[PDB]
């Protein structure tokens, strides 16, 4: 029960260069926001989404996969905690979705997820797109059943 | 080989298929030499080449190497003889007693897949029946494969006739009449319809029976004449015949409509000439419809007998027969679509030609289209067309007495001074399919649209801009109706054939004006991919002119893809480094900013990219930019023979990926 | 009121009719027809779609045809409405996968029956294929449907579904071809050779539409076949424990080592040994599909029954160009004229990567043979051959073994290269025989021999010219002895000298070259 | 009975002017007793995928009015609406995206599939449904 203190220094933690540390920070913030819903928690959850937007611009694809696949399922937790912090979530999700989609066409693929629009060990980008689709399904479900 | 005993050569080869003494490479080279001989023009050696190829393939299958392409090429269209020879070769090649399970399974699987490749069920059956095939392959697998091939059989019998639940001889006149009229409705043969209807008239009173299926329709123009017959029987027969045949024509069932209408012709011939003349008009209409549809849009050459009939019918117009605008416009469209420019305005110029606006407009269109090949800058017929269309689209009352708003044309379809209405001319044009006239009229309409219709001056591309710039009564015209109709016509011509870069450019410009940037890019890419074979060749600049590429830059920038904009920048004769940098500057990219650095092939923009990344502190991409620059393919100092090829290749790759992305 | 009341229960009535009672099904068929004629929307598409959705046998299909025959005389344009409604419903959550698969296969049966026969469809003019051509576009995604049954049904239907008056729009063609190739590879993955006939037929039927279609089909197919995935199908490739034992076994002292260099012990060391067999057959399937696509049907029936149709030089050109871009996007040595030998020294690195790619992917050899089938395509496929030759030359020099067979793969690669060149007709048959003797030779012998080959080809640069077209046979011919140099001459002298120095074991083979 | 001519006019309509006249009149007497529109349910659907802004806007207005009156009709418009989203004219899809929040709000059942399809269209076709989706899901709470 004495772990709420983390909301103090998570802002300092995210500033660390190590992608591993930042990925951990966002994941931790996800569960802290669920358990505690305080103005400080939201003032930090907003910064989390802003940092994710920034790293979207500043990250090559080889690390974009490794940094976005294990942190995206964190966003449904933010949405569960804070309906107010919702349009930003959806904007970032659609942005990352279509940037990954655009990157997909650059090099020939065997599944070509584009035709899946009207709907194993695959390529990183295909995995990333499937992850984003799953997260959107999950956030829609949580919003429908969130009362 | 020195002598020419190729049969002995084949025998030696089949024996080697067991001995395994000869070198496989020797066999392959011998086959190549024999095929060279065949190419030299010795056709007799063709079957010998096939036989030796079969021997080589079977020999190879024993070891399990890949199958030569030449065997499949020769095997494209097998005959009985080829398959029998292959079977016999295999029979000699494998001896069951001195053969291992590995080889046995090898031959079994090879024959299985050869059969899978086969198409003719007779060949399937014979290859299955081959004794060696039976011995090698177990009956279970054989029957499974047989079932698989025969699963391509659409041999299913379907019942065409409707079911008649009513039972015959009902012992009740009322239900008997009901069943009889049901059969009458279901019937399509004119003779059987006549028999049923005459039986009904006989066993009933003198009551009209054409009012038995309300679905049946008859034009009000011809209803008076069709029902103005003293005899109930004859009037009902002719009414039902014409109604059913017209329904068949609407459904495009000319096979049965022809029979019904032809039967009605003889019946009406005994009656007044007026009715049979109307029925001959129906003949002309049905003939036009059957020619356009049944012979297909690819009708190479109309017989021209019905063309002469149409010519005479239009030029005569002697009697007071009620003529249908549908027939008139359809035949005028028919002649125009078949390019009967010989039948220009000079023929029957004043006899009712002005009375019927359809023929007037069609003849004017023919004159103005044949005016284009003429290099003279007369364009008098073009000016006439421009004036008639602008007056048609203009509101009759400038002061708008009917209503304050300029919605009279859009809703009331009145105040439409002119030979046609907008809807009428729309129907006329949709009846057309001639690319030349269609594109000329589209050019006219797009000009009418682009002449001072709004603040934006995004003048759409057009091929022949000869229409007058002067626009009298500019207030009267409705730019809104102009836009609606031009969009409709663009949608119609794309339906005619999307394979038209000229129309694709126009559609894309329309969407760009409407700010439908996604559609704009989509159709522009379709245009490029039509002009060249999906960019496997160099795109002619005539289509991708600098104006089009500038439109692309604007669309992409507003679509927020600031790396794709930079890639497109190179396509101009002079690169707009100003806009390239102004676009790369912003941080809101949405176009996989990193992965695209491979395609960019100008050293200067990459220098800009490296500076920007280093300044903003993004090393993971600074390194990518450095690598892209460092690549040897491009150095800005090569003899340009390699530079142009490299730029072409990168353009192809980028446009291919870009086309994959959209649509 | 009865008709209006049953409007809401039209579908269940269709189900009862499909239950195939004694005569209740006939009665309900008549009731459905009359109700459809009655109501203003006519519910015709709804009834037909439901009937097809739960249709699984020819008698029910015939019931549907009977209903259509009864209705068409009254109404018009039922097929477009029915197809639109049913496809929209399929895209929506409704039409459970069994139901939609049933519907697709019923449509396939309908279109096949209409295509065949001369009496049934003639009497009943429906033009199922013509109507479906309007909806060819939205059928493509059904090929990538996650459900195998749905994919099979869609592929079967489109294998014979015709195309509109205009061939097709470019975007629709691209969507169709991409769906088809993906379906083809998935089918090869799951079923194997037997299951890909429908997709192969689809690709073929849409290939001969337009030349751009041929280019797109070939490009996508070959690139996909070479992609990282689906290529093994053809060619093949904590603190708890740490502290549970630690402390240098001393405990009151430091630890032995001064650190680790990284993760350590790259674990996998894993080999690809799935299966050699039936990879040949999969390659054969792909090769047959390529042959069908590239070979112009012609229809002349060359010879009586033996003369094989000639292959399209344009198709070979497309295959060569796309293969070049797939393997080595480099274009520095794109000058089709072969530079001198020393020039390879700068290009070794690219040559080595090309050689590695070849060794990894044997399928490229079969594609090369296919390209060799056409005469002129090799001139365009010039950089690949130059790279392979440079690699083989470089490797052969650093061969200390007295025997050549010690390096197995390289020997086969050299033999295949020489034979492919011979078949491609850039060499006289004298030099075409060359590849037979590589096995029984010292390494330097083969190296000097291939150097002579390089010199000869340098003299005779492969170009699109000199490939004289023949009216008798479309196959372009390169007439030797008209190039001045003609035969090997100086190079054939080197060849003769080699074989004459090595008569010890080459006497039997010497009878081939004879006098050029 | 009194409305009999109207659906016949619509069914036999093929021109923008006449269809616009009929639709405007339909709106006029919809303003009073909108429940009469229940007989046009099929009529609005196959018109919905048309290529005219005015016609499509009227179709949307009538559909949403009919839904507001009778919420139990969502499944009827579900498939046609999904097909409108899926269509690739980049006009019907835009309009349907505009009016997505109201339809999902009145549905309350298939929002799971509606919003998924909208998001997928937004991702792969370069349109930003962020605003519309956010509004719909805020309203769903």
């Amino acid at each position: 029960p004495s772990m709420h203190i983390c909301l103090d220094f998570i802002p300092e933690l995210i500033a660390q260069p190590e992608l591993e540390k930042q990925i951990f920070a966002i994941q931790l913030l996800s569960h802290l926001c669920i358990q505690y819903a305080l103005p400080k928690s939201l003032s930090v959850a907003r910064l989390a989404v802003n940092v994710m937007g920034t790293l979207l611009t500043v990250l090559t694809q080889a690390k974009r996969y490794a940094f976005f696949m294990p942190t995206l399922p964190s966003l449904v937790s933010f949405c569960r905690a804070f309906p107010p912090l919702y349009e930003d979530i959806m904007s970032l999700l659609i942005q990352i979705g279509q940037v990954c989609a655009s990157d997909v066409a650059t090099q020939t693929r065997d599944i070509d997820p584009i035709i899946t629009r009207l709907q194993g060990s695959m390529d990183p980008d295909v995995q990333l797109c499937h992850c984003i689709e799953r997260t959107v399904i999950e956030i829609i479900n949580m919003s429908v059943s969130g009362i | 080989l020195r002598s020419g005993n190729y049969q002995e050569v084949i025998q030696i080869f089949i024996e080697d298929n067991l001995t395994l003494s000869l070198p496989v490479q020797f066999r392959q080279s011998v086959l190549r030499e024999l095929f060279k001989k065949a190419q030299q023009g010795n056709e007799a050696l063709d079957e010998i080449c096939f036989k030796v190829c079969a021997c080589n393939t079977v020999r190879d299958i024993l070891e399990g190497r890949t199958i030569s392409v030449q065997f499949n090429q020769l095997f494209l269209r097998p005959n009985k003889e080829k398959i029998d020879f292959l079977l016999e070769v295999c029979s000699r090649s494998v001896n069951l007693e001195k053969a291992s399970e590995s080889l046995k399974g090898n031959m079994a699987a090879f024959l299985k897949n050869v059969c899978l490749g086969l198409e003719d069920l007779q060949y399937v059956f014979m290859i299955s029946s081959h004794e060696l095939f039976i011995t090698l392959l177990k009956d279970e697998e054989r029957k499974l494969l047989v079932d698989q091939m025969r699963k391509r059989s659409p041999r299913v019998n379907l019942c065409i006739k409707p079911v008649t639940s009513f039972y015959d001889i009902p012992a009740s006149a009322s239900v008997n009449i009901g069943q009889l009229e049901h059969q009458l409705i279901l019937s399509v043969d004119p003779w059987r319809i006549r028999q049923i209807l005459i039986e009904l008239h006989g066993m009933t009173s003198e009551r009209q029976f054409w009012t038995v299926s309300n679905k049946w329709e008859v034009p009000s123009v011809y209803s008076g004449v069709i029902l103005g017959i003293k005899d109930n029987l004859t009037r009902d027969l002719v009414y039902i015949l014409m109604a059913k045949g017209l329904h068949c024509s609407t459904v495009k069932d000319f096979s049965h409509a022809k029979q019904l209408f032809a039967a009605c012709l003889e019946l009406v011939t005994e009656f007044s000439p007026k009715l049979r003349q109307v029925m001959l008009n129906e003949m002309l209409l049905l003939d036009i419809h059957t020619h356009e549809a049944g012979t297909g849009q690819a009708g190479e050459r109309p017989p021209s007998d019905l063309i002469s009939r149409v010519r005479g019918y239009l030029e005569m117009r002697l009697p007071d027969i009620p003529l249908r605008q549908v027939i008139a416009e359809e035949c005028v469209a028919f002649m125009l679509n078949w390019r009967e420019n010989e039948y220009l305005t000079l023929q029957v110029p004043a006899f009712l030609l002005q009375s019927n606006p359809y023929v007037k407009l069609g003849q004017l269109l023919a004159a103005t289209c044949k005016e284009l090949p003429g290099p003279k800058e007369s364009r008098r017929t073009a000016k006439d067309l421009w004036e008639v269309v602008v007056q048609i689209c203009s509101v009759s009352s400038q002061h708008k007495r009917g209503n304050d708003g300029r919605v009279s044309l859009i809703k009331q379809r009145e105040s439409t001074l002119g030979i046609m209405y907008r809807s009428e001319l729309l129907s006329f044009i949709k009846k057309l399919r001639e690319p030349l006239v269609l594109t000329i009229i589209l050019s006219l309409f797009v000009k009418l649209h682009n002449v001072r219709e709004d603040i934006v001056n995004d003048i759409t591309a057009e091929h022949i801009s000869i229409w007058p710039s002067s626009i009298p009564n500019l207030q009267s015209v409705d730019f809104e109706a102009v836009a609606i109709t031009v969009k409709e016509l663009v949608r119609y011509t794309l339906s005619i054939n999307p394979n038209n870069h000229s129309w694709l450019i126009i559609q894309a410009d329309i969407y760009f004006a409407t700010n439908q940037y996604s559609a704009a890019l989509h159709y522009y890419l379709q245009a490029g991919a039509v002009c060249s074979d999906f960019f496997n060749k160099a795109v002619p600049p005539d289509v991708y002119t600098d104006q089009v590429i500038k439109r692309m830059i604007k669309c992409c920038s507003l679509l927020n893809c600031h790396t794709q904009v930079a890639i497109l920048c190179q396509f101009l004769r002079e690169i707009d480094y100003k806009t390239a940098f102004k676009s790369l500057q912003e941080q809101n990219s949405h176009d996989a900013m990193d992965s695209y650095y491979d395609y960019i092939w100008d050293v200067t923009i990459l220098e800009y990219l490296t500076y920007l990344h280093h300044k903003r502190g993004e090393t993971d991409k600074r390194q990518i930019a450095i690598k892209a620059i460092g690549q040897t393919e491009l150095n800005a100092s090569n003899p340009e023979e390699v530079l142009q090829l490299a730029a072409q290749r990168r353009k192809k790759k980028f446009l291919q990926a870009m086309a994959k992305l959209y649509f | 009121p009865f008709l209006d009341a049953l409007k809401n229960h039209v579908g269940e009535l269709c189900g009862e009719t499909l239950r195939l009672e004694r005569k209740r099904f006939l009665w309900q068929h008549q009731l459905l027809g009359l109700l459809s004629v009655y109501t203003r929307p006519s519910c015709g598409p709804e009834a037909l779609g439901h009937l097809l959705s739960r249709a699984r046998s020819p008698e029910e299909l015939s019931l549907a045809t009977q209903l259509y025959a009864g209705l068409v005389v009254s109404l018009s344009g039922l097929l477009p409405l029915a197809f639109r409604s049913c496809l929209a419903r399929v895209h929506a959550g409704t039409l459970q996968p069994p139901f939609t698969a049933r519907f697709l296969r019923n449509l396939a049966l309908l279109v096949g029956w209409e295509q065949q026969g001369g009496e049934g469809p003639a009497a009943l003019g429906a033009h199922f294929g013509e109507s479906a051509s309007a909806h060819l576009s939205d059928l493509a995604p059904l090929l990538l449907h996650p459900e195998e049954e749905v994919a099979e049904a869609a592929a079967s239907l489109l294998a014979i579904c015709p195309f509109p008056s205009e061939a097709l729009s470019p975007s629709q063609l691209l969507g169709l071809v991409r769906a088809g190739v993906h379906r083809f590879f998935a089918s090869l993955r799951l079923h194997g050779p037997p299951g890909v006939a429908s997709a192969c037929q689809l690709l073929t039927r849409l290939s001969q539409t337009s030349p751009a279609g041929l280019k797109a089909v070939l490009q996508l197919l070959v690139e996909g076949a070479l992609h990282r995935g689906n290529t093994e199908l053809f060619g093949g490739q904590t603190n708890r424990r740490h502290t549970a034992a630690v402390p240098g076994p001393g405990g009151i002292w430091s630890v032995f080592h001064a650190g680790v260099i990284g993760r350590g012990l790259k674990p996998p060391k894993f080999v690809q040994s799935r299966n050699q067999q039936e990879v040949i057959y999969n390659t054969q399937s792909l090769l047959s599909l390529l042959v069908h696509c590239c070979s112009a049907p012609g229809g002349t029936e060359c010879g009586e029954c033996w003369g094989a149709p000639i292959l399209s030089p344009e198709a070979a050109k497309a295959v060569a160009v796309t293969l070049v871009e797939s393997v080595c996007p480099d274009a520095a040595g794109a000058e089709l004229a072969w530079p001198p030998e020393e020039h390879a020294r700068a290009t070794v690195e690219r040559d080595l990567r090309i050689g590695r790619r070849f060794r990894e992917q044997p399928l490229l050899f079969e594609l090369l043979k296919l390209v060799a089938a056409a005469p002129p395509a090799l001139c365009y496929c010039s950089v690949l051959l130059r790279g392979l030759l440079a690699a083989l030359l470089g490797h052969w020099e650093a061969s200390r073994h007295p025997d050549t067979t010690h390096s197995p793969w390289h020997l086969e690669a050299s033999c295949t290269l020489v034979a492919v060149m011979a078949e491609g007709s850039l060499l006289p048959p004298a030099l075409g025989n060359m590849h037979e003797v590589f096995s029984q030779l010292a390494p330097f012998e083969v190296r000097l021999l291939l150097l002579s080959v390089w010199g000869f080809l340098r003299e005779h640069g492969p170009l699109p010219q000199k490939f004289i077209f023949q009216s008798e046979r479309g196959r372009f011919i390169r007439d030797f002895s008209r190039e001045g140099g003609g035969e090997g001459g100086p190079h054939l002298a080197v060849l003769h000298s080699v074989l004459h120095r090595n008569i010890d074991r080459l006497g039997l083979f010497s009878g081939r070259f004879q006098a050029p | 009975a009194e409305m009999a001519p109207y659906m016949k006019r619509l069914s036999r309509g093929q021109t923008v002017e006449d269809l616009l006249e009929v639709l405007s009149d339909i709106d006029e007497m919809s303003r009073r007793r909108p429940e009469i529109l229940s007989f046009f349910s099929t009529n609005l659907q196959r018109l919905m995928s048309s290529a005219e802004e005015c016609c499509r806007n009227l179709a949307f207005s009538l559909a949403l009015r009919s839904m507001q009156n009778s919420p139990s009709i969502a499944a009827a418009f579900l498939p046609t609406f999904m097909y409108c989203l899926g269509s690739q004219d980049f006009e019907v899809v835009q309009t349907a995206l505009r009016n997505l929040p109201e339809y999902a709000l009145l549905c309350q059942e298939h929002a799971a599939v509606l919003l998924h399809r909208a998001f997928l269209v937004g991702m792969y076709g370069q349109m930003d449904p962020s605003a519309q989706i956010s509004e719909a899901l805020r309203i769903l709470h």
